[PDB]
Protein backbone atom coordinates (compact mmCIF):
# COMPACT_ATOMS: atom_id res chain seq x y z
CA UNK A 1 0.00 0.00 0.00
CA UNK A 2 0.93 3.31 -0.79
CA UNK A 3 1.55 6.24 1.79
CA UNK A 4 1.88 10.21 0.53
CA UNK A 5 3.55 12.05 3.54
CA UNK A 6 4.04 15.20 3.43
CA UNK A 7 7.05 17.62 5.68
CA UNK A 8 6.12 21.10 6.61
CA UNK A 9 7.30 23.91 8.61
CA UNK A 10 8.85 26.80 8.97
CA UNK A 11 12.13 28.10 7.71
CA UNK A 12 15.85 25.81 8.66
CA UNK A 13 13.92 23.48 11.44
CA UNK A 14 15.73 20.77 9.59
CA UNK A 15 12.58 19.36 7.28
CA UNK A 16 15.25 18.26 4.53
CA UNK A 17 17.76 17.09 7.34
CA UNK A 18 14.90 14.34 8.05
CA UNK A 19 13.73 13.35 4.88
CA UNK A 20 17.48 12.59 3.92
CA UNK A 21 18.04 10.94 7.43
CA UNK A 22 14.98 8.77 6.87
CA UNK A 23 15.99 7.49 3.09
CA UNK A 24 19.20 7.45 2.97
CA UNK A 25 21.01 7.45 6.42
CA UNK A 26 23.20 10.29 6.77
CA UNK A 27 23.69 13.86 8.07
CA UNK A 28 26.87 15.36 6.94
CA UNK A 29 27.06 16.23 3.36
CA UNK A 30 27.57 14.05 0.75
CA UNK A 31 28.31 14.42 -3.58
CA UNK A 32 27.33 11.98 -5.89
CA UNK A 33 26.15 12.77 -9.46
CA UNK A 34 19.50 11.90 -7.90
CA UNK A 35 18.25 11.68 -4.90
CA UNK A 36 15.18 9.68 -3.76
CA UNK A 37 12.12 10.45 -2.16
CA UNK A 38 10.79 6.91 -1.86
CA UNK A 39 10.86 4.35 1.03
CA UNK A 40 9.88 0.71 1.17
CA UNK A 41 8.84 -0.33 5.12
CA UNK A 42 7.74 -2.62 6.91
CA UNK A 43 5.48 -0.92 9.94
CA UNK A 44 3.68 -2.86 12.54
CA UNK A 45 3.77 -6.22 10.59
CA UNK A 46 2.69 -4.77 7.19
CA UNK A 47 5.15 -3.49 4.51
CA UNK A 48 4.75 0.27 3.13
CA UNK A 49 5.93 2.38 0.14
CA UNK A 50 6.26 5.84 1.28
CA UNK A 51 6.61 8.98 -1.04
CA UNK A 52 7.44 11.92 0.94
CA UNK A 53 7.36 15.27 -0.10
CA UNK A 54 9.65 17.74 1.61
CA UNK A 55 8.33 21.06 1.17
CA UNK A 56 10.18 24.23 0.94
CA UNK A 57 10.14 26.30 4.18
CA UNK A 58 9.71 29.21 2.08
CA UNK A 59 5.82 30.51 2.05
CA UNK A 60 3.60 31.93 -0.75
CA UNK A 61 0.16 31.47 -2.03
CA UNK A 62 0.56 29.00 -5.19
CA UNK A 63 -2.99 26.92 -6.24
CA UNK A 64 0.14 24.63 -7.68
CA UNK A 65 1.26 24.07 -4.32
CA UNK A 66 -1.90 23.34 -2.61
CA UNK A 67 -2.60 20.58 -5.04
CA UNK A 68 0.78 18.80 -4.23
CA UNK A 69 -0.34 19.10 -0.60
CA UNK A 70 -3.47 17.74 -1.20
CA UNK A 71 -2.24 14.39 -2.66
CA UNK A 72 -0.34 13.94 1.26
CA UNK A 73 -2.32 11.75 3.34
CA UNK A 74 -0.42 12.48 6.16
CA UNK A 75 1.69 16.02 7.40
CA UNK A 76 4.42 15.65 10.23
CA UNK A 77 4.25 19.54 11.16
CA UNK A 78 8.31 20.18 12.25
CA UNK A 79 9.98 22.87 14.62
CA UNK A 80 13.01 23.09 15.70
CA UNK A 81 13.17 22.92 19.95
CA UNK A 82 15.57 26.35 19.74
CA UNK A 83 13.31 27.98 17.77
CA UNK A 84 10.14 29.71 19.43
CA UNK A 85 8.88 31.24 16.33
CA UNK A 86 9.09 28.00 14.15
CA UNK A 87 7.04 26.24 17.57
CA UNK A 88 4.50 29.46 17.42
CA UNK A 89 3.74 28.68 13.67
CA UNK A 90 2.85 25.03 14.48
CA UNK A 91 -1.20 26.31 14.23
CA UNK A 92 -0.80 28.09 11.19
CA UNK A 93 0.81 24.98 9.40
CA UNK A 94 -2.41 22.68 10.77
CA UNK A 95 -4.96 25.46 9.51
CA UNK A 96 -3.11 25.56 6.47
CA UNK A 97 -3.56 21.26 6.01
CA UNK A 98 -6.97 21.90 7.45
CA UNK A 99 -8.07 24.24 4.62
CA UNK A 100 -6.34 22.35 1.52
CA UNK A 101 -7.49 18.95 3.03
CA UNK A 102 -11.07 20.79 3.68
CA UNK A 103 -11.16 18.36 6.90
CA UNK A 104 -10.43 18.92 10.63
CA UNK A 105 -9.79 15.09 10.42
CA UNK A 106 -6.45 14.91 8.98
CA UNK A 107 -3.51 12.43 10.28
CA UNK A 108 -0.90 14.67 12.06
CA UNK A 109 2.25 14.13 13.58
CA UNK A 110 4.06 17.05 15.77
CA UNK A 111 7.57 16.69 16.03
CA UNK A 112 10.18 18.53 17.62
CA UNK A 113 13.32 18.32 15.73
CA UNK A 114 17.23 19.05 17.09
CA UNK A 115 16.97 17.69 20.36
CA UNK A 116 20.64 17.07 20.17
CA UNK A 117 21.32 21.13 20.64
CA UNK A 118 23.30 22.37 23.80
CA UNK A 119 20.60 24.73 24.38
CA UNK A 120 16.58 24.51 23.99
CA UNK A 121 14.06 27.39 23.94
CA UNK A 122 11.34 25.12 23.35
CA UNK A 123 10.18 23.26 26.51
CA UNK A 124 8.56 19.08 26.35
CA UNK A 125 5.95 20.23 28.05
CA UNK A 126 4.71 23.35 26.20
CA UNK A 127 4.85 21.09 22.74
CA UNK A 128 3.07 17.55 24.69
CA UNK A 129 0.54 20.39 25.62
CA UNK A 130 -0.09 21.65 22.10
CA UNK A 131 -0.53 18.34 20.65
CA UNK A 132 -2.72 16.81 23.33
CA UNK A 133 -4.86 19.87 22.35
CA UNK A 134 -4.66 18.77 19.10
CA UNK A 135 -5.17 15.56 19.82
CA UNK A 136 -2.28 14.23 17.47
CA UNK A 137 0.89 12.18 18.43
CA UNK A 138 4.54 14.43 19.63
CA UNK A 139 7.96 13.05 18.52
CA UNK A 140 11.10 14.16 19.88
CA UNK A 141 13.79 14.04 16.73
CA UNK A 142 17.17 14.84 15.65
CA UNK A 143 18.10 14.67 12.31
CA UNK A 144 21.83 14.78 13.32
CA UNK A 145 21.95 11.82 15.50
CA UNK A 146 18.85 10.13 13.87
CA UNK A 147 16.91 9.88 17.10
CA UNK A 148 13.21 9.29 16.63
CA UNK A 149 13.51 10.22 12.83
CA UNK A 150 11.66 6.38 11.84
CA UNK A 151 9.64 6.55 15.12
CA UNK A 152 7.83 9.57 13.77
CA UNK A 153 7.72 8.60 10.28
CA UNK A 154 6.25 5.55 11.34
CA UNK A 155 3.64 6.72 13.63
CA UNK A 156 2.15 8.90 11.28
CA UNK A 157 2.17 5.83 9.42
CA UNK A 158 -0.18 4.74 11.99
CA UNK A 159 -2.44 7.43 12.08
CA UNK A 160 -3.09 7.40 8.32
CA UNK A 161 -4.09 3.81 8.93
CA UNK A 162 -6.30 4.29 12.07
CA UNK A 163 -7.89 6.83 9.82
CA UNK B 1 17.37 20.45 -10.05
CA UNK B 2 14.08 19.06 -12.65
CA UNK B 3 14.43 14.95 -12.62
CA UNK B 4 15.80 13.17 -15.83
CA UNK B 5 12.63 11.78 -17.56
CA UNK B 6 11.88 8.18 -16.54
CA UNK B 7 12.77 6.30 -19.45
CA UNK B 8 10.50 4.60 -22.20
CA UNK B 9 11.40 1.37 -20.24
CA UNK B 10 10.80 2.00 -16.83
CA UNK B 11 9.26 -0.30 -15.04
CA UNK B 12 6.16 1.42 -12.79
CA UNK B 13 8.40 1.09 -9.40
CA UNK B 14 10.89 3.31 -11.94
CA UNK B 15 7.95 5.39 -12.38
CA UNK B 16 6.84 5.58 -8.84
CA UNK B 17 10.62 6.93 -8.16
CA UNK B 18 10.47 9.37 -10.45
CA UNK B 19 6.47 10.49 -9.26
CA UNK B 20 8.23 11.19 -5.59
CA UNK B 21 11.50 12.96 -7.43
CA UNK B 22 9.05 15.53 -9.64
CA UNK B 23 6.29 16.48 -6.96
CA UNK B 24 9.26 17.54 -4.87
CA UNK B 25 10.28 19.72 -7.70
CA UNK B 26 7.25 21.33 -8.64
CA UNK B 27 6.50 21.91 -5.33
CA UNK B 28 10.07 23.93 -5.07
CA UNK B 29 10.10 26.26 -8.01
CA UNK B 30 6.29 27.58 -7.85
CA UNK C 1 -5.16 3.30 -18.85
CA UNK C 2 -2.49 4.90 -21.18
CA UNK C 3 0.87 5.36 -19.71
CA UNK C 4 1.92 9.47 -20.20
CA UNK C 5 4.66 10.39 -22.03
CA UNK C 6 7.58 12.12 -20.30
CA UNK C 7 7.93 15.81 -22.01
CA UNK C 8 11.10 17.80 -23.28
CA UNK C 9 13.36 20.22 -22.81
CA UNK C 10 11.20 23.19 -23.85
CA UNK C 11 8.54 21.65 -21.55
CA UNK C 12 7.08 24.30 -18.86
CA UNK C 13 6.63 23.74 -15.51
CA UNK C 14 2.85 23.58 -16.56
CA UNK C 15 3.69 21.18 -18.73
CA UNK C 16 5.32 19.21 -15.91
CA UNK C 17 2.63 19.67 -13.52
CA UNK C 18 0.27 18.15 -16.55
CA UNK C 19 2.36 14.98 -16.64
CA UNK C 20 3.13 15.08 -12.69
CA UNK C 21 -1.18 14.94 -12.77
CA UNK C 22 -1.56 12.32 -15.56
CA UNK C 23 0.84 10.29 -14.12
CA UNK C 24 -0.44 10.24 -10.69
CA UNK C 25 -4.06 9.33 -12.07
CA UNK C 26 -2.00 6.02 -14.45
CA UNK C 27 0.01 5.05 -11.03
CA UNK C 28 -2.96 4.74 -9.21
CA UNK C 29 -4.62 3.14 -12.07
CA UNK C 30 -2.27 0.55 -12.54
CA UNK C 31 -2.28 -0.56 -9.08
N1 LIG D 1 22.06 19.98 15.29
C1 LIG D 1 21.14 19.77 14.33
N2 LIG D 1 21.16 20.49 13.21
C2 LIG D 1 20.17 20.13 12.36
C3 LIG D 1 19.20 19.16 12.53
N3 LIG D 1 18.36 19.10 11.41
C4 LIG D 1 18.82 20.03 10.61
N4 LIG D 1 19.92 20.69 11.12
C5 LIG D 1 20.67 21.78 10.49
O1 LIG D 1 19.83 22.92 10.41
C6 LIG D 1 19.95 23.53 9.10
C7 LIG D 1 18.62 23.42 8.36
O2 LIG D 1 18.39 22.09 7.89
P1 LIG D 1 17.43 21.88 6.65
O3 LIG D 1 17.28 20.43 6.55
O4 LIG D 1 18.05 22.61 5.53
O5 LIG D 1 16.08 22.52 7.05
P2 LIG D 1 14.89 22.87 6.15
O6 LIG D 1 13.73 22.91 7.08
O7 LIG D 1 14.79 21.89 5.04
N5 LIG D 1 15.17 24.31 5.52
P3 LIG D 1 14.27 25.06 4.44
O8 LIG D 1 13.00 25.58 5.09
O9 LIG D 1 15.05 26.30 4.09
O10 LIG D 1 14.07 24.12 3.29
C8 LIG D 1 21.12 22.84 8.42
O11 LIG D 1 22.32 23.52 8.72
C9 LIG D 1 21.13 21.46 9.07
O12 LIG D 1 22.42 20.89 9.08
C10 LIG D 1 19.19 18.40 13.72
O13 LIG D 1 18.41 17.49 14.05
N6 LIG D 1 20.21 18.78 14.59
CA1 LIG E 1 23.42 6.20 2.22
CA1 LIG F 1 2.86 32.01 -6.31
CA1 LIG G 1 6.44 36.44 21.69
CA1 LIG H 1 6.98 31.77 -6.37
MG1 LIG I 1 14.67 22.05 2.84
Amino acid sequence: TEYKLVVVGAVGVGKSALTIQLIQNHFVDEYDPEPSYRKQVVIDGETCLLDILDTAGQEEYSAMRDQYMRTGEGFLCVFAINNTKSFEDIHHYREQIKRVKDSEDVPMVLVGNKCDLPSRTVDTKQAQDLARSYGIPFIETSAKTRQGVDDAFYTLVREIRKH
Amino acid sequence: RRPRCPGDDASIEDLHEYWARLWNYLYAVA
